[PDB]
DNA sequence: ATCACATATTGGA
DNA sequence: TCCAATATGTGATATAATATAGAT
């Protein structure tokens, strides 16, 4: 009950098998198994035999050096201003070569480096934190002191990072999202930092700016993951977490239907056939005494042109189903009540050319739509329990206007029916 | 027969379309628009523009065993030869580069990669268009914008006056135009360029005490500092358009100043360089490079399309003088009046080549401690025959023929759009005015031809419209304001 | 504001320079701006009609629009002499000609249909160019090939003329819908052309869908029509599966890839990178070899016949002719290699042009010239429709019936005006027919015209005086039966309310038609109807199971574009607003089951498909697993890379 | 007390016919109790509360799902300005995660 | 005609908002609509 | 885009229906299939023959147990027919060191001349 | 009767205004309804007669005109005896007065709204989600009217 | 590019 | 000396169907 955002320590999750050592993705004209597109770790794009889920996570180990956790970086930036000058390393030299900066215009804490920053993090935090405006952030940093510095960086599956090895006449081409570049960059840096012995003293100008640039690249990785993969209409949050592309869906034009109940509609041949295809294959396999693949052959032959046997099966299914082969009809935009209606199929149209959902006229006002040709979306409901659950969207439940507890005029007579009744009674 | 009478009535109709307008796409030639873009590279002193011409297309096939390949998709194109000459350290090399360009088909279409693409006229302001607190002139690459700021300055007698200080926002910095003019000509040369050497003077406090009361009665005095002051004639101050220059001059002068500093051109160059960068040692070089870039902002095509007198079209400084002295009148002009607008066709097709050339020349100008000849070669290293065609298609500058019927007169031939390269229109809300209709559109632009997907961005020209011949496809021969 | 003050009504007197598209709309003075904008969009949304007719009520600016639009007709601007004619197919040939004046050589190609985009195109009337033989002469103005929109005398018509009435047919006209008779539905038919490419490699082979045991044809010939809505089908060949799958190559199997299209073939072009000898060996691709040899023979003919013209130094050849000759010479040249999408392709690639006649169907949109959009609700027998049984006009039936509720509210009075004028034109024509004197007929006609448009009256007087007596009799008779042209210019020369008042008070005999079984006496009259591009086939989609994305979630495929599928199979998106509306039902478990089984979870999807495939067809009850959804896995991985992990409290 | 009256008066001015109970629910969801406990309404006097705008209401609220799946994901995950880590309240929209 | 809705409302209150009375309301709406179509086709409506 | 799932599910359910038919027809228990499968390894020629027999009905599944069930069903149905050697071929196991039979010109030409 | 060229310009300008308005409202309506629906999605209802809400805590409303009285139907109010009693919309005695009413905003139940604070409409709308009903009822007429 | 939100200087008081 | 105003800069964010394609 409920959801809580929690910080995670990658040290418990890390698996040595999912370790990337090669920054260059291509090796001998094929994708490297030690790169960011590793088929052994992440999986294969078009192979069922690999059997690697998208949940698989990869790791880049920056040991023995450490880095600021990017997600917390922003918070730290408010507690310790000008942290960027502190983590970056800069030193000047004389003609003879002696360090000549003399610290005339810079604070003693600035330009020390990321390693000095980690060594002096506590006292610097006490120096630059302002309680009045950042006491809560400083407390959060105290509570999560372990998560502040990390040595391992995660990289998500290559199926989410599109990578195509296309072949061109003049030259081969590689299509990748920019995020990959950043990842690769990090790897390269750590390699050039680890090939040199860390115990042996080396020039700081060769090592510390590399760490600062690595931190910048990791910050950009996090920012790009948020700004591309996880935010907006394009983002996985709005697109596929709440919404989704739905199988067993149809899109049909609307036309007036006469002489039928208000919740009963006429459905064209092709749409009902494809939407209810598997049930029809079951029925054919039982009726004709053949296996399911031959029933699929018969359905394939019947979807081309009108077949009387297939339409007889369709009407049999419409009549004998318990719930009644019901569906949900929606008109975009669904900005009003009654935009989505739980309706029932009562007739399968006998003409292959006719491809129009026959909807009742009284249903127009609830849908807030007209016969302008705009397409309505149809989602068939199969499960009986789901039928009883979505029956609350039936026209009967919307007959009672929820504002006043009275009869809803949206389901009453339209203006033409009103003219007819008025001529009759007045 | 009824058909006979229909044909007779149709042929006897008095009102007839302008055939020349229908086939105006035939009139446009690629070389005339291509010459200025090639000339842009003459910024580099070594580059010399020999010229551009169409290479003969009369080539005939010959039986070969070379195993040549041909694409299944068919494209009808023409080839343009561009000839440049580059000389470095008395070593000269002649460079010839060929670019493919769409060839007109059926007098109104192009065929590229097995697809029917039809070009579309774009509607753009002629020059000096008005935006909120600014006057803008659009050059080929960098637009020149002048922004006005309402400022208040107290008279020496204590009576405050409200004036307008105008400044340029070129190179991402708000610099007064007087700074540029001071760096170019000096303060004395700047006053003489505007012909104001008799009207404005700068003098010492003791000299002010020496001046008689009649001169104070005939002049307006603003003390820059306690030590030095400025005097401007009252008749000059009576005009607000002249008050603009005085306000800019007051904003330029600083409290820490010297008479010899005002006389020093290097001080103005240093102030400009300080506007752009804070490094004191290279401020002079920064200002010099900025003045060079300012000289290079103007292009010859912009000179030609401008309707002002050629005396004001000699160089960029003349254009800024013309704008500033007529700023109050030019600012009070309608952005949507068709007389202030024009239509263009082939010009927006050549813009990617201009962008590529500008990238190369920015590389060469900013190159440090390397062989100049090498970078000049890199300018034309990857120029390929299919570059222009690919850039035209992929950038979606050309419109694919989505026509559903045979009627093409109103869906393709007469289609105008505000969107495109150097777009004055965008999907943002404040541009709503551009979507609307203007009374000057009557008799020239269709009133109900807008598209429902993006209202106001698209429309159709009236068939009875006649553009003035030899008027650069402007709607009107002369602009809205005639500067009487 | 006062800016509009610049507009002077006196300056635009007797002028139509402000009108553009609206020029094709009669009585544009009376229509509102919204309906006019709708008409301007409809002109683009219009489709070519097989039975196009010139408008009965016209503006006379229409023929100009037809002339200046160059996509429908071809004109040989100079005088030409036919040098030669060479046949690629029976439907497509090429004419090499020479300008008699300039001396340059030029080219003219013919074809049964022209394709614009998608499935939109039109048929041609190639009779004028087909009458031309070698050494014939083309004049300075000649229509070599024309569209169906243009008639014999180059009159241009974008739609048909249909007898309409404002009627409420069993509430089938609610909102705005149209019920049309079958006879009128025949007149509202259009063309559908499709350019479908099927690519064959060495792995896949074609199937004997067309022909018998002796004759192996995998695709229809040029003259043949499509059967079973399949242009072809291909099977991948592998030696392991060859023993059983290759047998019965005549019938379809589940492994085959089919290609869907419907109509009549009119041009096939095959580009082959395979050695011709190997094709000679293969029996299944024999038809491909035959058409390859046909193209090569046509190119050999053009080379042999135009080498003297192209390679003559003292000769001028048009760039089109030169490019055509060069392409054919490349095709006949050895070591020729074809590339598609900048890539050498295996096997061959076949491009088919398919043409069919598609009629009016339910859901198809037809509109008038005044923004009166409408969707065809019912196509009914012409007998089961309003028929008049009183007076001289007995037996007349209504071709279309329109909604009469909000005609005034739509602010489009010109619809009613056109209907009224054609309705009174019916009476004028009947009065002409009853008279036995030709002079009396022309007197009645000139009277009515002078009452409507005076300039048309003067022009018709001149035209009648110029005609021969037999030609005048033909004119009168065809006017009596087919209809009378009436001119209502858009802005100046239109017929207003007072003119119609005068017309109605003069013709006292004219009154509403009393129709069978209908109490209200109504008016029937011809108005112009055009067909719009939007149709039930345009946005129809039906997906059950289709290709899954790389992320395991449903996504669209390009199969419908490549004609590999019959319907779109495009997945619908459940929006966030749709989720909010569905949340009215407080059964979030059922909504989550819907989304998981249809999209998010693979295991639930497989379970659903298995339950529907085997079990009780009439009572379907499913039990779903609680395995985490793939969307939840992707979310978990992304947040893990962020450094955060959502955990339930 | 005055925002409900302003809402009803503006509804009458616009002609929109919606019962005031639904409008009261709309306004109730916008307000946030400083105590964040409904039981304080049982006390004698009205508890401490603060009414927010519709965008700030769910962002400054205590539900993780309706805030993460709505607007400003970046500022929620990077900064604690919205106190996102402290949110623990449940929602039906949680099942979509 | 304006009172028709009221009747329906009272109907919903008279039978205790039963599901059956709601079904009957929907049936009455359908039948009345069919008869309205009949009246409209037999007794024509026209604008001129 | 990867391949669609529905048609593969159709084929797999057809295979399951066939093995259920086989189990019901001969009253097969797990012990009888164990007797037929006792110490039996996968044979390429055997899976090829199984593909050939059911080539009109479905496509073979990857699970070896399903293929062995289909093997027993094919063996029984072929034994009902006059065919005799092929069931025994299915029952036995192939040798790991498979040796291709040298080409028999007399036998090959006799088969070529055969009317079948 | 006809039109003039100046009148035609005015008419076309109005039509362009209408199209621009439609284009912008297409974008605005979804945003507004999305915010309100996302906030009110979690509104609930419980079957408890009395939540213990204080009578003094019941907020007040001014019966200024007839429409304000029309807004409150199936709504409770406190008489001068001190007992909760239903409101009858037809009675005009309440006009010109200020009445304190049990309100959903003053509900003291954290689990959900009680039967008293929602009113007698509870049993009618208990089948569907309440906040969604509310947001739809507010968002449809407003956007359509605009 | 519109709206919000937050700093940086600066003329002003 | 301080400060509120101005100004600059930062940051989120955006409809609806749809034609593709940088030396030897
Ligand atoms: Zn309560």
């Amino acid at each position: 009950m409920g959801k809580k955002l929690s910080l995670i320590d990658f040290n418990e999750i890390y698996n040595e098998e999912n370790l990337i050592t090669r920054a260059n993705p291509i090796e001998n004209h094929e994708f490297s198994d030690d790169g960011i597109y590793s088929e052994r770790i992440f999986g294969s794009y078009n192979e069922d035999d690999d059997d690697k889920d998208i949940d698989t996570i990869g790791w880049i180990n920056i040991e023995p050096y450490y880095i600021i956790n990017p997600i917390l970086f922003t918070i730290i930036k408010k507690c310790i201003p000008s942290i960027n000058k502190i983590i970056n390393y800069q030193q000047s030299i004389d003609q003879n070569g002696e360090n000549i900066d003399l610290t005339e215009e810079i604070g003693e804490d600035d330009y020390i480096g990321l390693v000095k920053f980690k060594d002096n993090f506590d006292d610097l935090l006490e120096k630059y934190t302002d309680k009045k405006k950042y006491q809560k952030e400083y407390d959060f940093l105290i509570e999560n002191h372990d998560k502040i510095f990390i040595n391992k960086l995660p990289v998500f599956s290559h199926k989410l990072r599109p990578a195509t090895l296309l072949t061109g006449s003049k030259g081969k081409v590689l299509a990748f999202d920019e995020i990959n570049n950043y990842y690769n960059f990090v790897i390269e840096y750590i390699n050039q930092i680890n090939e040199g012995v860390v115990s042996d003293d080396s020039i700081d100008l060769l090592l510390l700016p590399l760490l600062y640039n690595m931190q910048f690249y990791a910050n950009n990785i996090l920012t790009r993951i948020i700004s591309e993969y996880l935010r907006g209409k394009k983002g996985f949050l709005r697109k596929n977490i709440m919404g989704s592309r739905i199988n067993f869906s149809a899109r049909n034009v609307i036309t007036p239907l006469i002489g039928h109940p208000i919740d009963e509609v006429a459905m064209p041949y092709k749409t009902f056939a494809e939407l209810y295809k598997f049930q029809l294959i079951n029925l054919i396999s039982k009726v004709k005494g053949i296996n399911y693949n031959e029933a699929l052959k018969f359905w394939e032959k019947g979807i081309l042109g009108f077949n009387q046997e297939l339409y007889n099966y369709m009407e049999e299914l419409i009549t004998k189903t318990k719930g009644g082969c019901t569906f949900l009809l929606n008109r975009n935009p669904t900005i009003s009540i009654g935009s989505i209606l739980y309706l029932k199929i009562g007739l399968i149209k006998k003409d292959y050319k006719d491809l129009t959902l026959g909807i009742s006229n009284n249903l127009l006002s609830a849908l807030s739509g007209d016969y302008d040709g705009d397409v309505l979306n149809i989602i068939p409901v199969f499960d009986n329990k789901m039928k009883e659950h979505f029956s609350l969207l039936s026209p009967q439940n919307f007959l009672v206007d929820r504002n006043n507890g009275r009869f809803n005029g949206d389901f009453d007579l339209q203006k033409d029916q009103i003219l007819g009744i008025f001529i009759l009674n007045n | 027969m009824i058909s006979n009478f229909r044909k007779f009535h149709g042929n006897k109709n008095q009102e007839k379309f302008n055939e020349n307008l229908i086939l105006n796409k035939e009139n446009e030639s690629i070389l005339n628009y291509l010459d200025p873009i090639c000339k842009t590279l003459e910024i580099i002193p070594e580059i010399t523009y020999l010229g551009s011409s169409v290479e003969p297309i009369n080539k005939v096939y010959k039986f070969n065993k070379e195993e040549k390949t041909s694409d299944i998709e068919r494209s009808e194109l023409q080839l343009i030869k561009m000839s440049f000459l580059i000389e470095k350290d008395d070593k000269k090399e002649e460079i010839n580069k060929f670019i493919y360009f769409p060839k007109l088909i059926d007098s109104q279409y192009f065929i590229i990669n097995g697809n029917r693409y039809y070009p579309i006229y774009q509607l753009l302001d002629s020059g000096t268009y008005r935006t909120n607190k600014a006057l803008t002139l659009k050059t080929l690459l960098m637009p020149i914008v002048l922004r006005e700021k309402k400022e208040t300055f107290d008279d020496i007698n204590g009576e405050t006056h409200t004036m307008l200080n105008v400044d340029l926002d070129l190179f991402k910095s708000k610099v007064p135009f007087l700074i540029y003019f001071f760096s170019k000509f000096g303060f004395e040369g700047t006053l003489e360029y505007f012909g104001l050497q008799d009207l404005i003077h700068v003098l010492m406090k003791e000299d002010l005490d020496q001046l008689d009361e009649d001169e104070i009665n005939d002049n307006v005095i603003f003390m820059i500092t306690k030590n030095i002051s400025l005097v401007v004639d009252k008749n000059f101050f009576s005009n607000k358009n002249n008050q603009i220059i005085i306000a800019t001059l007051l904003n330029c002068f600083n409290t820490r100043i010297k008479i010899d500093k005002i006389y020093e051109k290097d001080y103005w160059v240093k102030k400009l360089g300080g506007y752009f960068t804070t490094n004191n040692s290279n401020k002079q070089e920064k200002g010099e490079g900025i003045i060079l870039s300012f000289e290079r902002i103007l292009d010859e095509w912009t000179k030609k399309i401008l309707r002002t007198e050629e005396k004001n079209k000699e160089d960029i400084y003349s254009v800024v003088r013309w704008m500033i002295n007529n700023y109050l009148a030019l600012v009070k002009q309608d952005n949507m009046n068709l007389a202030n607008k024009r239509i263009r066709l082939y010009e927006y097709l050549l813009h990617p080549l201009l962008i590529k050339f500008s990238k190369g020349t920015y590389r060469v100008l900013n190159n440090r401690n390397s062989n100049k000849f090498e970078k000049i070669k890199t300018i034309f290293s990857n120029i390929q025959e299919g570059f222009l065609v690919k850039k035209i298609i992929n950038n979606e500058l050309l419109r694919y023929d989505n026509s559903v019927n045979s009627i093409s007169l109103f869906t393709l031939i007469l289609r105008y759009t505000q969107s495109g390269p150097q777009s004055p229109f965008s999907s943002n809300s404040t541009n709503n005015k551009l979507r609307g209709l203007h009374p000057s559109y009557l008799g020239r632009l269709g009133l109900t031809s807008t598209s429902a997907g993006d209202p106001g961005a698209s429309g159709s020209l009236t068939p009875f419209l006649e553009l003035p011949e030899n008027s650069y496809m402007h709607f009107t021969e002369e602009p809205e304001i005639n500067l009487n | 504001m006062d800016d509009i003050s610049v507009i002077k009504n006196e300056d635009y007197e007797g002028s139509h320079r402000f009108l553009a598209e609206e020029l094709l709309m009669p009585n544009a003075n009376k229509t509102d701006g919204n309906r006019s904008t709708m008409f301007c969009s409809h002109l683009a949304q219009a489709v070519t009609l097989q039975k196009a007719e010139p408008p009965l009520v016209y503006t006379n600016f229409e023929n100009q629009v037809g002339k200046y639009s160059t996509a429908g007709y071809r004109k040989a601007n100079s005088n030409y002499k036919v040098i030669e004619k060479i046949y690629k197919n029976d439907y497509n040939y090429v004419l090499i000609v020479q300008d008699q004046e300039t001396g340059e050589y030029t080219l003219f190609e013919r074809a049964e249909c022209e394709f614009l985009t998608e499935h939109y195109g039109f048929q041609w009337d190639n009779d004028k160019i087909d009458s031309l033989k070698k050494d014939d002469t083309i004049e300075k103005d000649t229509v070599l090939y024309k569209n169906t929109c243009y008639d014999e005398n180059m009159n241009f018509g974008y739609g048909v003329n249909l007898n309409a009435a404002y009627f409420s047919y069993k509430n089938e006209t609610l909102e705005d819908a149209i019920v049309i008779s079958e006879s009128a539905a025949k007149k509202l038919g259009t063309f559908s052309v499709n350019k479908v490419k099927v690519s064959v490699n060495t792995n896949d082979i074609l199937l004997n869908l067309y022909g018998d045991n002796e004759n192996y044809k995998g695709f229809p010939d040029i003259g043949e029509h499509i059967k079973n809505q399949i242009i072809a089908s291909r099977r991948r060949f592998d030696y392991n599966t060859a023993l059983y799958e290759l047998k019965n190559l005549n019938e379809m199997r589940d492994s085959d890839t089919p290609f869907f299209a419907d109509g009549k073939i009119v041009d096939i072009e095959i580009f082959s990178n395979v050695p011709e000898e190997e094709l000679k060996v293969q029996k299944y691709n024999e038809q491909v070899l035959y058409y390859i040899n046909k193209q090569k023979e046509f190119s050999n003919n053009v080379y042999q016949k135009l080498k003297k013209i192209v390679e003559g130094k003292d000769n001028n050849v048009s760039d089109k002719l030169l490019h055509f000759y060069n392409n054919c010479k490349m095709r006949i040249d050895e070591n020729i290699s074809y590339t598609y999408q900048n890539s050498k392709f295996s096997g061959f690639i076949m491009e088919f042009t398919i043409l069919e006649e598609e009629p009016l169907n339910k859901g198809s949109k037809i509109t008038g010239r005044y923004g009166n959009k409408g969707v065809i609700s019912k196509i009914l027998p012409d007998d089961q429709m309003p028929t008049v049984a009183e007076g001289r006009f007995k037996g007349l039936k209504a071709d279309i019936c329109l909604n009469p509720l909000g005609v005034f509210n739509r602010l489009n009075p010109s619809q009613l005006i056109e209907q009224e004028l054609n309705w009174i034109a019916k009476f004028i024509r009947k009065d002409m027919e009853e008279a036995g004197s030709n002079e009396e007929k022309v007197s009645i006609l000139l009277d009515f015209l002078n009452r409507v448009n005076k300039e048309e009256t003067e022009l018709m007087e001149e035209f009648i005086n110029s005609l021969n007596k037999t030609e005048l009799e033909e004119f009168l008779n065809d006017i009596i039966e087919n209809g009378i042209p009436i001119c209502q210019k858009p802005f100046f020369g239109n017929i207003g309310l007072d003119e119609l008042w005068e017309l109605y008070n003069h013709y006292d005999h004219i009154d509403y038609f009393k129709c069978e079984g209908i109490s209200t006496p109504l008016i029937i009259g011809e108005i112009y109807m055009v067909r719009l591009k939007h149709e039930p086939h345009s946005k129809f989609s039906a997906r059950s199971t289709s290709f899954m994305n790389l992320r395991g979630l449903p996504a669209k495929s390009k199969n419908f574009k490549e004609h590999k599928d019959l319907y779109s199979k495009t997945p619908v998106r459940i929006g966030n607003m749709e989720i909010s509306n569905l949340s009215l039902t407080n059964e979030m478990g059922s909504i989550m089951d819907m989304l998981n089984s249809y999209s998010n979870n693979e295991t639930n999807r497989r379970e659903l498909i298995m339950q529907l495939l085997t079990g009780n067809p009439f009572d379907t009850n499913i039990d779903l697993s609680d395995v985490e959804s793939g969307t939840s896995k992707i979310l978990k991985s992304l947040f893990t890379c962020l450094g955060l992990s959502i955990d339930d409290v | 007390n005055e925002v409900v009256n302003y809402f009803i008066y503006l509804l009458n001015e616009s002609g929109i016919n919606i019962q005031s109970v639904h409008s009261e629910l709309i306004i109730r969801e916008m307000m946030k109790l400083d105590d964040s406990d409904r039981t304080q309404f049982k006390n004698d006097k009205m508890p401490d509360y603060e009414i927010f705008r519709i965008t700030d209401a769910n962002l400054k609220g205590d539900s993780l799902s309706r805030s993460l799946l709505f607007e400003q994901v970046k500022k929620q995950l990077t900064t604690l300005d919205y106190d996102t880590f402290n949110k623990t309240k449940s929602s039906i929209l949680d099942k979509l995660l | 005609l304006k009172e028709y809705q009221n009747y329906y409302t009272t109907l919903l209150e008279h039978f205790g908002y039963s599901n059956e009375i709601k079904s009957i309301i929907k049936d009455v709406i359908s039948e009345l609509a069919i008869f309205s179509g009949d009246i409209n086709v037999t007794f024509g409506n026209t604008v001129s | 885009l990867r391949n669609d799932q529905g048609n593969s599910i159709i084929n797999e359910c057809s295979i399951k229906q066939e093995i259920a038919k086989i189990k019901k027809k001969y009253n097969v228990t797990d012990e009888v299939m164990k007797e037929f499968i006792n110490g039996r390894e996968l044979n390429s020629i055997q899976i090829y023959l199984v593909k050939i027999y059911y080539s009109n009905k479905f496509k073979v599944n990857s699970n070896k147990n399903d293929i062995f069930y289909l093997l027993y069903g094919m063996t029984r149905e072929l034994g009902e027919m006059n065919f005799s050697i092929i069931p025994e071929i299915l029952s036995c196991a192939i040798a790991p060191n498979v040796r291709k039979m040298n080409n028999r010109k007399k036998l090959v030409d006799k088969i070529i001349h055969s009317d079948k | 009767r006809g039109l003039d060229v100046r009148s035609f310009y005015i008419n076309a300008l109005g039509a362009r205004k209408a199209l621009i308005t439609n284009y912008q409202q297409v974008r605005n309506s979804g945003y507004l309804t999305r915010k309100i629906s996302m906030l009110l999605m979690d509104t609930k209802l419980i079957d408890l007669d009395d939540c213990g809400s204080h009578e003094n805590n019941y907020l007040s409303i001014n019966v200024e005109n007839k429409d304000v009285l029309k807004r409150f139907s199936k709504r409770s109010y406190l008489n001068n005896n001190g007992e909760l009693v239903e409101i009858d919309i037809n009675d005009e005695s309440l006009i010109g007065q200020v009445i304190k009413i049990p309100s959903p905003t003053t509900c003291a139940s954290n689990e959900g709204v009680c039967r008293k604070c929602y009113g007698k409409l509870f049993d009618i709308n208990k089948d569907l989600n309440i906040g969604m009903i509310a947001v739809l009822l507010l968002t449809d007429p407003l956007t359509q009217r605009l």
